[PDB]
């Protein structure tokens, strides 16, 4: 199952 | 068994983002925001007796990433490809051997998680405010709970599923 | 930075309510939550980016609208008296890690009949105190308000003072058997003898009121029980 | 879901602080603690997504994941009047660790201790009319203000005020009717020295 990135660059 | 891999590819390219997910080296999920309906797709038949529920889950991950894709990409323009590949390489006794958390920009790295699971190499400046940034907020503790947790989980059930 | 607006508002059921919610720092994910006692947050809906809308937990009665990356609005189009309560807005850039809004405390009342302004009274240092501790404590009551929607802050020559003042954090309802009485709030503002006593200077306690607003109906002969400000003061005293 | 076991926790001034607070999602979720001062929204204190079980907060704060026990107890080892807030355990679910679940909250109240206790019962007076108030005052930390059985008469919960510059911080209770009601029976179980 894919992932959230969640986080921003 | 023997060594085993599973690793997602999502590209977003001005944008149409695709995701890609592999097995094995083995294309096994599609995403693509060209499409008539946008949407993950098994690529293979093993993958098609994963009920509703799995694809629409999947799906709005998807739409999220497309969002996320987005901002980060206006954001590169700021200071075209973003690429982000994860994933995870499990030993013999199906444990994790190594996890990836690899951010790329037009071909160039940007920031990826180091070997340890807790520290980020940067080469970019600007990759350089963005380790800050998630030394601070804790990234790399929240990418190891994936690659340690659902990567692992996800891989065997994959390989089960063949 | 999350900005929400009203910050306090009253209804009638059946009334209609939006709320707003901007945050500039750049943020995807914006959440709607309500407060309550027994109830800890509750999660009504949220979204991750313009156009996307998720139902929370407690979504039935609650619409929601993200316009625009900055902009998450919640819609109550038939306000019923269970969602009076307190509303915060937050957003997130990180998984879990939210920032929060100051909060919208909203009253939905179903007759606007049983909303009456306090009345606001100070009560000035006890000689016996003064000699005792060397030092004064002005009382302040607002007495008789309905809904329990007010905000009391002292003044000391013209400016909010904070320092030696406790306000109680909950009013007290002046007819505990009843669901609908009206409530009452007490404050201190202790300060040295010396400043007490000091007749150029010059004490106010201020009670906020949310009541009825300029597009409420009203038809009877005591006033419009309307948002406003009711105060008492004195002047120090050198006795 | 979060479970936080107590509604309400006093502690004293300067004692240790353990706040628990248990999940009850199998796999491990993200877990998290938030404070809400007075009249505020809630600021996250502290964080847990994997790796070290000890985690680090502002303001001396930490936590503790015990896998074991599916706990997340938070702690602080000697605790300020500043300190008194509600504190909320926070959890989201892997997969969906965007959506945040609040417990239903810890408030803490956190007693000072009053130095030189000086019980009184004050009366004051309007500073417009006939009316009065009874204020008690000055008591220590330890005493209870009891609420009155009869309906016309008034008494508020106690109250911590710091008079700042001052560094002096004392309890009141306010008492009074629209009604014979005189000061020297508004109040309860007060200390048997308290001036009238």
């Amino acid at each position: 199952s894919p992932a959230e990135a969640g986080f921003f660059l | 068994m023997g060594p085993h891999s599973m690793r997602y590819y999502e590209t977003a390219t001005s944008p149409r983002y695709t995701s890609v997910g592999y097995v094995d080296d083995k294309e096994f999920v599609r995403f693509d925001s060209d499409a008539e309906n946008p949407r993950y797709e098994p690529q293979v038949p093993w993958m098609e007796q994963e009920g509703p529920e799995y694809w629409e889950r999947i799906t709005q991950i998807a739409k999220g990433q497309e969002q996320w894709f987005r901002v980060n990409l206006r954001t590169l323009l700021g200071y075209h490809t973003l690429q982000w590949m994860y994933g995870c390489d499990v030993g013999s006794d199906g444990r994790l051997l190594r996890g990836y958390e690899q951010f790329a920009y037009d071909g160039c790295d940007y920031i990826a998680l180091n070997e340890d699971l807790r520290t980020w190499t940067a080469a970019d400046m600007a990759a350089q405010i963005t380790r800050r940034k998630w030394e601070q907020a804790g990234a790399a503790e929240y990418y190891r709970a994936y690659l340690e947790g659902e990567c692992v989980e996800w891989l065997h059930r994959y390989l089960k599923n063949g | 930075a999350v900005t929400q607006s009203p910050r306090n508002k009253v209804t009638v059921t059946g009334g209609n309510v939006t709320l707003s919610c901007r945050q500039t720092n750049s943020h995807n994910y914006m959440y709607w939550y309500r407060q309550d006692t027994g109830h800890g947050l509750r999660l009504i809906h949220y979204s991750y980016g313009a156009g996307n809308l998720q139902i929370g937990d407690v979504p039935d009665g609650y619409k929601a609208t993200r316009t625009t990356q900055e902009d998450f609005f919640l819609l109550l189009e038939l306000a019923s008296p269970s969602q009076t309560s307190l509303y915060f807005c937050a957003s997130s850039d990180a998984p879990g890690q939210l920032y929060f809004g100051e909060g919208s405390k909203l009253t939905v009342l179903e007759d606007l009949k049983n909303v009456f302004p306090p009345e606001v009274a100070v009560f000035e240092p006890s000689e016996a105190e003064i000699s005792h501790t060397q030092k004064a404590t002005l009382v302040c009551l607002a007495t008789g308000f309905y809904p329990d929607h007010v905000e009391l802050s002292w003044w000391v020559n013209g400016k909010e003072v904070h320092s030696g003042v406790c306000t109680d954090p909950q009013p007290l309802k002046e007819q505990p058997a009843l669901n609908d009485s009206r409530y009452a709030l007490s404050s201190r503002l202790r300060v040295s003898a010396t400043f007490w006593q000091n007749p150029r200077n010059h004490f106010r306690c201020q009670v906020q009121f949310y009541g009825l607003s300029e597009n409420d109906e009203w038809t009877q002969d005591r006033a419009k029980p309307v948002t406003q400000i009711v105060s008492a003061e004195a002047w120090g005293r050198a006795d | 879901s979060v479970t936080q076991p107590d509604a309400r926790v006093t502690v004293s001034e300067g004692a240790s602080l353990q706040l628990r607070c248990k999940y009850s999602y199998s796999a491990t979720p993200y877990l998290f603690w938030y404070v809400q001062y007075p009249r505020q929204g809630l600021q996250m204190l502290l964080k847990y997504y994997s790796g070290d079980p000890v985690v680090q907060g502002v303001n001396g704060f930490e936590a503790e994941f015990s896998k074991s026990d599916s706990s997340f107890h938070l702690r602080k080892a000697s605790v300020h009047w500043s300190d008194s807030a509600v504190y909320f355990c926070a959890v989201s679910a892997k997969g969906t660790g965007s959506k945040l679940s609040f417990g239903k909250g810890a408030k803490l109240t956190v007693s000072p201790n009053i130095q030189n206790p000086d019980p009184a019962v004050y009366q004051l007076r309007d500073s417009k009319s006939d009316k009065s108030v009874c204020l008690f005052t000055d008591f220590d930390s330890q005493t209870n203000v009891s609420q009155s059985k009869d309906s016309d008469v008034y008494i508020t919960d106690k109250c911590v005020l710091d008079m700042r510059s001052m560094d002096f911080k004392s309890n009141s209770a306010v008492a009074w009717s629209n009604k014979d009601f005189a000061c020297a029976n508004a109040f309860n179980s007060i200390i048997p020295e308290d001036t009238f």
